[PDB]
């Protein structure tokens, strides 16, 4: 009584269009523009209303 | 599209009411797997008499 069970997930934002086959390195090279907001920090608006 | 847009990775022409702001990728594969076998034998019997 056999039984495989495969899972996978990527999750990538953001650079070329993943696909499975993809290596770990052109994922890279094609990350020229493509690039994506990963992290930001801002103030209240009220604020800039000066 | 009078002073026509375009994204900032210029692959496209955006209406200039619009903006775009990009990033994504996600994707997941999963599958599984079930197998079985069965088997059996048999029997015998002989008497030579007299
Ligand atoms: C899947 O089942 C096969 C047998 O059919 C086994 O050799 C293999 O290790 C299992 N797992 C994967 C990832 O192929």
């Amino acid at each position: 009584y056999l039984s495989n069970r495969t899972n996978s997930r990527v999750q990538s934002f953001g650079g070329v269009p993943f696909y499975p086959g993809i290596t770990l390195e052109t994922w890279q090279k094609g990350i020229t523009n493509h690039l994506v907001a990963i992290d930001r920090a801002g103030l209240p608006l009220h604020f800039f209303i000066k | 599209y009078t002073n026509c847009k375009t994204t900032e990775d210029g692959q496209y022409i955006i209406p200039d009411e619009v903006y775009t702001i990009p990033q994504k990728e996600s994707n997941l594969e999963m599958n599984s797997e079930v197998l079985e076998s069965w088997m059996n034998y048999q029997s015998t019997t002989s008497l030579s008499i007299n």
